[PDB]
């Protein structure tokens, strides 16, 4: 989760999202370089009482501005294409969990053997215990085994939501009549947090999801105990 | 024709500044005022 | 012939400058204001569950 | 020296280091002395007086250089205002705190933070660099 | 294409003329006798009360709110099915 | 018969993120298959990867939805 | 004698005046809305009441600031004032329509606001997706009144995008090409035809959406076969070129006060403006899913939007370097103006640049519908469209007016904004690094510092609003007529003088093909 | 069967399309709808701005192809010089319509 | 640019005036409003 | 005196009575959706009638009787009006653009094909077709009607414009006959919407087409148009043209390819 | 384009034309002051003498102060380009603006 | 029909200073009344129709 | 005393931009340098020296006895 005067990205608790902050780090540093460089030219240009005021000749250095962006913007898309098409490649999951939003929680369907479907609803501030976290904090959390592929398969039974776990790089809307898939890898366990991400009325603000990452064969037994 | 000129090619009197202070204070001061109003009005119903 | 700013640009100057450190450092020290500061080196964690 | 708004289309004056040479003399009409003055200027400019050649350069032009580029205070009124607005500013919010917000919520409360804290220490939130890589679990205490 | 045709020399109102009443207007007369030939209604089909059709999300806002705009008894059924 | 079966497999017809279709087609192919050998004399044993893949898949309340259609003789697609 | 002058106006600098002071009274309502938008979260806990009343005000914050202020104010008022001037023409071509353009705003803006006086309001987002916006998420007339509201704005800019073009196209003196056009007049002209070809699709997909909530349509409702992505393509096919129609007047006023400011006769690099600006006019209609990167679509889709929304830096950067290869060697006048192109030329490149970020679909798989997007459209609109009208204004109010401004107090105003919009928006980008959402009323305790401090940016802002209006009365209740103005051979809207009479140009220029 | 009774403009165009369609048999341009040529523009063959009043705006294209334009009143009197090129120019005031 | 003196010149007390009413004009509606959120959420 | 050709507009009232019976109309279709009453929509129906009567009546006033419509006057009102029909394009674009999408994906709910499971298409080589003969005819017809007026032709011209027009008013007779005659409806899910809506704004513009048409069958049995001066009559044309090409467009992708 | 001696030449022709006339003598100048250099003294020298022709004295003066100008933080350039036009500066009676007291703010 | 366009050129070119809105006669100003009439009043009822729409009505 | 020297009076604005656009370019590549150093590699470092001898078995244990999860006692 984030934690107080964060500036960037949340840790990253999949391969995926550790390649995303490399590749930030990468667009980061052009990003701060080119600012920094139009400031600094800004400041050239407006320190010298020096002048020159005749027409002055473009067409040699609209070479330079249009190649060399044209070669960082290049520099850029090499290394975002390829993680995006890392994303997309086939994986074999080992377990498919569904999770449906609705206003104003979500529900969850792991249905790859047994029936088993729950709700998971916001604690409400005045039912925390002592030491959780207001409005990231749920009844019944998504509990998954760590270290494995996993295929969640989003959607929504009424308005548009979006299901979203920062630290896990994920983000997919839940789009009424439609089944979006993306992959889930943990590499560690824990509690994973995340936050509806589409606007969806009252209480879009107060419908968290969290991820809780186990071995196997807690999950196990954790799936069968709750048919 | 019309007027022409500084001060006569508007809609509003700059002729004194002060009736000028009321019309700009009424008319800047409406806009921003609304918002708050129509919130107050959401909150007053249920 | 000095102008507005040769006669006030020191005192606009050095009151604007004392005013609003002033100001600012009240608002943000004596009102109770909760900016949430990093826990790291601050707090001492304790027991919860 | 009256220029009047009736002029705007007539070739005018100015006072520009980039337009050392503008469109028309500083001042067009001339006194008794003056028009005896432009005549002596047909003559040797040696035998023009330092007060005669002054006066010659301020019929042509109005400001010099050194005049028309000088420096001024004006920044220290700017930065100077623009503080006491943005100190005006912190009265407003300090208007809002009392008046306007109410209490926050009690997970801010010295206590929460504390075992919120730990509890996010056990979790290791962050814990490759930001939040628990900060801890030495160790030690038991926050790394130095 | 030239389509099969091939006057102009030069296009103007007496071609435009030409075309209007040589092509076009029995053009219009040969598909009138198509449709006027075809017409005669065809019996409408079973009602099965499909949820993808017949929506009714808001009452209209006209009639008794459940009948569309050029609502046809023979051929257009309710919600609930054929009108009586 | 190539049970241990854990969820169902990629489709290479069903490739993207996108994967509405994936649930619909295994749902008719169970029910189609089903309908099948129901009427020749058979064993709906043989409709079973289509069933488990469908169920992995589908959100319940597709299913039901589907299934209530089927019941009522409004269901749309083709069985 | 007054309801004919300013109710049946057939002029295009009275036109101009009118967009121009709806424009202002739009800004003071949206500022409000963004104070009411920073008061909710500039404390953790719940202000005002639950996302609902919450994003109205959101909604209606984005709807005032785009429509009612930004392009009133660059189109209407500005384009009108200054485009006839700038090409010697007596007025604009439909001098009648332009008029019903103008008059078509306040209905628009009554429209809006009784959107959120009845039910509970439009608390949809400005993009208005369904099926939030359709008829049983968002039951009664508050969503209806929204689309008659753009549907009204859209007949408005299209009618004026018809004027526009045809005025720049058919009345220039028959000596002057397209190419001895100045490029405000350019940049208007590019802006008209993304109006033209952009409005029309935003008003088939809210009238879709307009017969889903009343005539049982079912274009976005999988009830029927219908889908609510098909929605946002029509939205977006129309939403990525109104973020360059909101630009481009902006540049093209920025490229006149840094030449102006520089004493400088001409823009460096005219030919390189004019490509930079079409092109960016033409590229900004083929990228518009990458506001879509998260709905579900195939990886080469992904991709073929990532690659083409990075280009449109190509363009742009020219003319980032022209404006500083117009500043090199000048005779730089530090007036106020100047200091507000200057930082446009800075912000706006920021805000560029976080663009280019977002523009790689698999970093915004994280970023979208967080507080990163608010922070770029931010730095371009807050500190890149506003920051060139406020150039534009206080270069031009001595035109408009007659009278000239306190150059002191301007600067004064523009530090003020200056620090406001900083402390407002940079702290976003941690926000949405970090992981904070869009459209929420309230946020997990992790992020409440730069909440906090991005709330008291906005206040400062709010004093610099305020300080503007006390400036603009100043002026007018000191009354300093304007005498010279330099630079007159390559700015032809001064050369009627300050103000222009009611005609102007009723004799041509004369200006011959040699 | 090519029959009549279209009037024709000769006939029935009125008010300035009249003036114009008028001016243009006689190959004169009193509402400015053609760019004048200019002459070699030197002070003894100065191009020649007709205008109804004492002044008149001219914008001069110094070179061909230039897109900067230089602005300026031309008034009554002695040829003036356009400020960036020098090209000359002289003003023609007449009666009533160019 | 250059400009002619004042016609009707403002003085640091009419300009203290001025800017006194414009800001109020914006403050005191608002403050209002903001003041008594809690008597209107609760009504 | 003004001494270039362009024209400076008297005054007028109209573009705020336009735009109000814009506010009217709005807030009418608003109250007749909401709050079951027809009034605000019948008051801002009838005062967009009336602006638009006076303002075009205006403008007739203002070229065939005071003459300010000079070669660039006339310039600019074809550029105005060639961009106004570019607009129109466009906003029929949205409408192809969510019938394909929706035909060429067809959901579940859908039955998963197109047409439809439960839609019964219209046949497209019976009253399709004939309205399609009709629409193409009338280009021909208008075409005659605008060579006659160029040759000066009065008669012929009245005539081919009379033709024109007639087979505009049949059109639209028998397009309402076979709305009424469809088993579907707007309410019969995205083949309904897209079909009535598409068809529908197509039929409106029709209906506005064949309006102008008829102004300008009065305009020439009142002598307006001469054989070289008639914008009027060439925008109308234009117009006409582009709602028979959106027709063919309509023909061939909703009525053929999605039967 | 052109050597820098090439340049010179033409500028020290266009001054030294002996009827330039006023409006020659300031198209020039304000032309010259566009280029980035500090005019060499012998087209100063051309300048100066072209005042001289033209009974302008104040325009004489104008000229130094924007040679100094131009030389903006090369505090170097303008002394020595009054040392080498000291002969023509006497021969002419014209007086620098510090001697005139115009450096003054 | 006959052509009488040179008779609605010398009505409308008379030099009577009206706007060419008003310049037929009579008749137009009884259709501009209308017209503005139905307008603001239609306006002004709009206005009604907001503040009964804008509180509830059980 | 004895006369100036002739600087050089040509092309000064152009100088100056040569130059500082060259040492623009130097900084550049040095900041570029050191935010290799002081961020992209410390971050790959701190992220293969947290996963070179990481035991997740040990990690959720350590979890579990702290008592943070629902589905582990
Ligand atoms: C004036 C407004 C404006 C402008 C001009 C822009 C310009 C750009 N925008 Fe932005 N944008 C918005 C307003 C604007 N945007 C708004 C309002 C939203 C939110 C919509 C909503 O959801 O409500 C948004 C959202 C948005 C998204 C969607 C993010 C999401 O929702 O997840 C994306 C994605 O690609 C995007 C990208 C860009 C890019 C690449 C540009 C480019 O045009 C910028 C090009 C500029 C530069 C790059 C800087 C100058 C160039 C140089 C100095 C040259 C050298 C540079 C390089 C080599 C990189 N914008
Ligand atoms: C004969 C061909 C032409 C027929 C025209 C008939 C009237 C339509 C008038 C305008 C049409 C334009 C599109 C309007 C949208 C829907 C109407 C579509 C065409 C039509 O008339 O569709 C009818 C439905 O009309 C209905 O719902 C309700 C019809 C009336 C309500 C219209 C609502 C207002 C629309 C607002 C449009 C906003 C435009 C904004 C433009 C911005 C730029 C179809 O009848 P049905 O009984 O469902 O099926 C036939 C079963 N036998
Ligand atoms: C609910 C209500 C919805 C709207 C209903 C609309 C109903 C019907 C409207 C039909 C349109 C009628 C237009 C009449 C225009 C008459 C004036 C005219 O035609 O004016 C001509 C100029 O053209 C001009 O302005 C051309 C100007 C007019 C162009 C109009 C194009 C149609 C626009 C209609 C609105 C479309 C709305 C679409 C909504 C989805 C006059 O110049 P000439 O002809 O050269 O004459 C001069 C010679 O005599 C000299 O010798
Ligand atoms: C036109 C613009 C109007 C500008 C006028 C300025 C507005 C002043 C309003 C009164 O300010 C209050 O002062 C209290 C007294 O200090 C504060 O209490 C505070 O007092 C304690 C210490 O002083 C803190 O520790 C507490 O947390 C806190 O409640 C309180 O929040 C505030
Ligand atoms: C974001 C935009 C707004 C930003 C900040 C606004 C700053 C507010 C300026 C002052 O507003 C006034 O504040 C008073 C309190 O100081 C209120 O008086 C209220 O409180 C007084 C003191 O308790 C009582 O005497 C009054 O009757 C009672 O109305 C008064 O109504 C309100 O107009
Ligand atoms: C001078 C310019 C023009 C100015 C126009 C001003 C028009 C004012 C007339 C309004 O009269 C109201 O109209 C409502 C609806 O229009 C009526 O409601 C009625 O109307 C519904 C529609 O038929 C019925 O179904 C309902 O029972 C009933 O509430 C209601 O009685 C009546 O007070
Ligand atoms: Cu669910 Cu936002
Ligand atoms: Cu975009
Ligand atoms: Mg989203
Ligand atoms: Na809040
Ligand atoms: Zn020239």
């Amino acid at each position: 989760m984030a934690y107080p005067m964060q500036l960037g990205f949340q840790d990253a608790t999949s391969p995926i999202m550790e390649e995303l902050l490399h590749f930030h780090d990468h667009t980061l540093m052009i990003v701060f370089l080119i600012s920094s460089l139009v400031l600094y030219i800004i400041s050239l240009m407006l320190t010298t009482k020096l002048t020159h005021t005749s027409t002055m000749d473009a067409q040699e250095v609209e070479t330079i501005w249009t190649i060399l962006p044209a070669i960082i913007l290049i520099l850029i898309a090499l290394p975002s294409l390829r993680i995006l098409y890392m994303m997309d490649e086939i994986n074999n999951p080992s377990l498919t969990v569904k999770t449906m939003g609705h206003q104003w929680y979500w529900s969850y369907e792991y249905t790859d053997y047994e029936d088993l479907s729950f709700d998971s609803y916001m604690i409400p501030t005045s039912e925390l215990k002592p030491g959780e976290l207001r409005l990231l904090e749920v009844d019944n959390r998504v509990v998954l085994p760590m270290e494995m592929t996993i295929r969640m398969l989003v959607s929504s039974e009424d308005v548009l939501h979006s299901w979203a776990v920062p630290s896990l790089g994920l983000k997919t809307d839940a789009i009424p009549g439609r089944l979006n898939q993306t992959t889930l890898m943990s590499s560690r366990p824990g509690l994973y947090y995340g936050q509806c991400s589409e606007i969806c009325g009252s209480n879009h603000s107060f419908m968290p999801i969290v991820l809780e990452l186990v071995p196997l064969k807690y999950f196990e037994k954790w799936s069968a105990s709750m048919l | 024709h019309y007027e022409e000129g500084p001060g006569k090619n508007i809609p509003f009197s700059v002729e004194n500044k002060w009736r000028l202070l009321a019309m700009m204070t009424l008319f800047f001061g409406s806009g921003f005022a609304a918002p708050f109003f129509i919130v107050r009005h959401q909150l007053l119903k249920k | 012939a000095p102008d507005f700013h040769d006669k006030y640009g020191n005192a606009v100057l050095a009151s604007g400058a004392t005013f609003c450190v002033a100001v600012w450092v009240y608002m943000a020290t004596q009102i109770g204001i909760e900016w949430n500061p990093s826990p790291v080196g601050r707090v001492t964690p304790k027991e919860w569950r | 020296s009256v220029v009047k708004s009736e002029d705007y289309a007539l070739p005018s004056y100015v006072d520009r280091r980039d337009y050392p040479l503008p469109d028309v003399a500083h001042v067009k009409n001339l006194s008794a002395s003056q028009k005896a003055l432009k005549e002596k200027e047909k003559a040797s400019w040696s035998s023009l007086s330092i007060d005669e050649k002054v006066e010659l350069y301020r019929l042509k032009f109005k400001e010099s250089f050194a005049e028309m580029n000088r420096s001024t205070n004006e920044w220290k009124t700017v930065v100077g205002a623009a503080m006491f607005f943005i100190g005006f500013t912190a009265l407003l919010l300090i208007w809002e705190k009392h008046y306007v917000y109410g209490p926050i919520p009690h997970t801010f409360e010295e206590e929460w933070v504390a075992k919120q804290t730990k509890r996010m220490l056990d979790m290791k939130v962050a814990p490759i660099q930001g939040f628990s890589a900060k801890w030495d679990y160790d030690k038991n205490e926050w790394k130095k | 294409a030239s389509a099969a045709k091939g006057d102009h020399g030069g296009t103007g109102a007496r071609t435009w003329r030409f075309l209007t009443f040589g092509l076009a207007l029995p053009s219009v007369a040969l598909c009138t006798l198509n449709s006027w030939l075809h017409s005669g209604h065809r019996e409408r089909p079973a009602f099965i009360p499909y949820h993808h059709l017949r929506i009714r999300t808001k009452p209209f806002s006209w009639g008794d709110g459940n009948h569309t705009f050029f609502h046809n008894p023979r051929v257009n059924p309710l919600p609930t099915g054929y009108e009586k | 018969k190539i049970k241990n079966y854990q969820t169902a497999p990629f489709d290479s017809r069903f490739p993207n993120q996108n994967q509405t279709r994936n649930c619909w087609q295994n749902y008719l192919d169970f029910h189609r298959c089903e309908k099948a050998m129901t009427a020749k004399g058979g064993d709906v044993s043989v409709c079973e990867w289509y069933r488990r893949v469908y169920k992995s898949l589908c959100p319940i309340s597709w299913v039901s939805t589907w299934d209530d259609r089927r019941a009522e003789g409004t269901f749309p697609g083709k069985i | 004698m007054f309801i004919n002058r300013w109710l049946f106006s057939t002029n295009h600098k009275d036109i101009g005046t009118l967009y121009l002071l709806f424009g202002a009274w739009a800004g003071m309502v949206g500022t409000a809305l963004s104070l009411l938008i920073r008061a909710e979260l500039g404390q953790p806990g719940t202000l005002l009441g639950d996302d609902q009343i919450y994003n109205v005000v959101v909604t209606a914050h984005a709807f005032v600031m785009i429509f009612f202020m930004v392009m009133p104010i660059m189109i209407g008022g500005f384009g009108n004032w200054l485009v006839p001037l700038m090409i010697g023409a007596p007025d604009m071509a439909f001098p009648r329509m332009n008029n019903m353009s103008f008059w078509l705003l306040p209905p628009s803006f009554l429209l809006l606001l009784a959107s959120s006086m009845v039910e509970a309001g439009a608390g949809t987002g400005w993009t208005v997706y369904p099926p939030l916006a359709g008829n049983l998420a968002h039951a009664g007339a508050s969503v209806d009144l929204t689309i008659f509201s753009l549907h009204l704005a859209g007949v408005s800019s299209i009618l004026g995008a018809i004027n526009f073009i045809t005025t720049i196209i058919n009345m220039k003196p028959p000596a002057m090409s397209q190419y001895q056009t100045p490029l405000f007049v350019w940049s208007v002209m590019i802006t008209a035809v993304l109006l033209l070809l952009s409005l029309p699709v935003l008003a088939a997909g809210i009238t879709m959406l307009l017969t889903d909530r009343n005539l049982n349509t079912t274009f976005f409702d999988p009830a029927g076969g219908g889908d609510p992505i098909l929605y946002q393509h029509l939205f977006w096919f129309f939403g990525h070129p109104e973020v360059y129609i909101l630009i481009l007047p902006g540049f093209g006023m920025i490229s006149h006060i840094v030449t102006y400011y520089s004493g400088k006769k001409e823009p460096f690099g005219y030919m390189g403006m004019v490509w930079a600006m079409m092109s960016i006019g033409f590229l900004g209609f083929i990228v518009w899913a990458h506001h879509m990167f998260t709905v579900g679509m195939d990886v080469d889709t992904r991709a073929y939007f990532t690659s083409a929304t990075m280009i449109i830096a190509i363009p742009t950067g020219v003319k980032v370097f022209s404006w500083l290869a117009t500043l090199h060697g000048g005779n730089i006048k530090w007036s106020p103006a100047m200091m507000w192109a200057l930082g446009f030329i800075f912000l706006f490149t920021v805000g560029g640049l976080t663009g280019i970020v977002l523009a790689n679909s698999s970093l915004d798989i994280v970023l979208h519908d967080t507080y990163y997007v608010v922070a770029h459209f931010h730095y371009v609109l807050s500190m890149g469209a506003v920051f060139a009208i406020m150039g534009g204004f206080v270069h031009w109010f001595p035109l408009f007016s007659g009278y000239t401004l306190n150059d002191t107090w301007a600067k004064i105003h523009f530090a003020i904004m200056f620090v406001g919009v900083n402390m407002t928006f940079f702290p976003q980008h941690f926000l949405g690094l970090s992981g904070m959402p869009r459209r929420y009323s309230d946020y997990p305790d992790a992020y409440t510092m730069w909440n906090t401090i991005s709330s008291m940016g906005s206040f400062i802002s709010l004093t610099a609003v305020m300080l503007m209006v006390f400036i603009i009365w100043e002026a007018f209740a000191s009354k300093r007529e304007v005498l010279t103005v330099d630079l007159t051979t390559t700015n032809l809207e001064w050369l009627n003088g300050c103000p222009p009479p009611y005609h102007t140009f009723e004799e041509p220029t004369y200006v011959n093909l040699k | 069967a090519s029959g009549g009774g279209v009037p024709t403009d000769e006939e029935q165009a009125t008010g300035l399309e009249r003036e114009v369609m008028l001016a243009a048999r006689k190959g004169q341009d009193p509402y400015n709808i053609l760019a004048p040529k200019a002459t070699s523009g030197t002070k003894e063959d100065p191009n020649l701005v007709p205008s109804i009043t004492n002044k008149r705006i001219v914008g001069c294209i110094c070179e061909e192809d230039n897109s900067t334009v230089i602005w300026f009143w031309l008034h009554k009197g002695e040829a003036q010089r356009c400020p960036s090129c020098g090209t000359h120019y002289k003003l023609v005031p007449h009666q009533l319509a160019h | 640019i250059t400009a002619k003196p004042a016609k009707t010149p403002t003085s640091p007390k009419e300009q203290a005036i001025g800017l006194s009413v414009t800001f109020l004009s914006f403050l005191l509606p608002a403050g209002w409003v903001l003041y008594h959120l809690d008597n209107y959420k609760k009504s | 005196h003004q001494t270039h050709a362009y024209h400076m507009v008297n005054p007028s009232p109209w573009p705020l009575t336009g735009a109000l019976s814009a506010l009217l109309m709005t807030s009418g279709l608003t109250m007749w959706f909401h709050f079951n009453s027809m009034t605000l929509l019948m008051i801002g129906l009838t005062t967009n009638m009336l602006t638009m009567y006076q303002w075009w009546r205006d403008v007739i006033r203002e070229s065939t009787f005071q003459g300010h419509h000079t070669p660039a006057v006339q310039k600019g009102l074809r550029y105005g009006m060639i961009l106004f029909i570019i607009s129109e394009v466009l906003f029929f674009t949205g409408f192809f653009w969510a019938f394909y999408h929706s035909s060429l994906a067809p959901t579940p709910e859908l039955g998963g094909c197109w047409p439809p499971t439960g839609i019964h298409p219209l046949n497209p080589l019976e009253v399709p077709l004939l309205n399609t003969s009709v629409l193409l005819a009338s280009g021909v017809s208008i075409t005659w009607a605008h060579h006659s007026l160029m040759e000066g032709d009065r008669k012929h011209m009245l005539q081919a414009l009379f033709i024109t027009i007639t087979l505009g008013v049949y059109f639209t007779l028998l397009q309402a006959s076979e709305y009424y005659e469809a088993p579907f409806t707007i309410s019969d899910g995205v083949y309904g919407s897209t079909f009535f809506v598409a068809t529908g704004f197509h039929g409106l513009h029709v209906i506005i087409g064949s309006t102008f048409l008829i102004v300008c069958f009065f305009r020439q049995l009142k002598f307006h148009f001469t054989s070289n001066h008639h914008f009027g009559f060439e925008a109308a044309a234009w117009y006409w043209h582009f709602v028979d090409v959106v027709w063919l467009f309509l023909y061939v992708s909703i009525y053929w390819w999605g039967s | 384009h052109e050597t820098d001696e090439e340049f010179d030449a033409r500028w020290v022709t266009y001054f030294n034309k002996p009827d330039i006339d006023a409006w020659e003598l300031r198209k020039g100048m304000n032309t010259l002051v566009g280029y980035d250099l500090v005019p060499e003294p012998k087209i100063i020298d051309a300048a100066l003498r072209a005042c001289r022709r033209l009974n302008d004295f104040a325009s004489a003066v104008r000229i130094l102060e924007v040679v100094k100008d131009k030389a903006g933080p090369h505090k170097e350039i303008y002394p020595y380009v009054i040392q080498e036009l000291r002969p023509t500066l006497n021969e002419l009676g014209i007086s620098t603006p510090e001697e005139l007291g115009l450096d003054k703010v | 029909f006959e052509n009488r366009v040179a008779e609605k050129q010398k009505l409308f070119q008379e030099d009577n200073g009206l706007p060419v809105h008003l310049k037929g006669g009579a008749t137009d100003n009884i259709l501009y009344r209308v017209t503005m009439t139905l307008c603001l009043g239609g306006t002004l009822y709009s206005l009604y129709c907001l503040g009964w729409a804008s509180f509830p009505h059980k | 005393s004895t006369a100036l020297a002739k600087p050089q009076m040509r092309g000064l604005l152009a100088r100056r931009l040569r130059f500082h656009i060259v040492g623009a370019f130097m900084v550049s590549l040095g900041f570029a340098t050191f935010y290799k150093f002081a961020v992209a590699e410390k971050r790959k470092k701190a992220y293969a020296d947290f996963y070179r001898n990481y035991d997740s078995m040990k990690d959720f244990e350590e979890m579990r006895k702290a008592g943070i999860f629902q589905s582990a006692k």
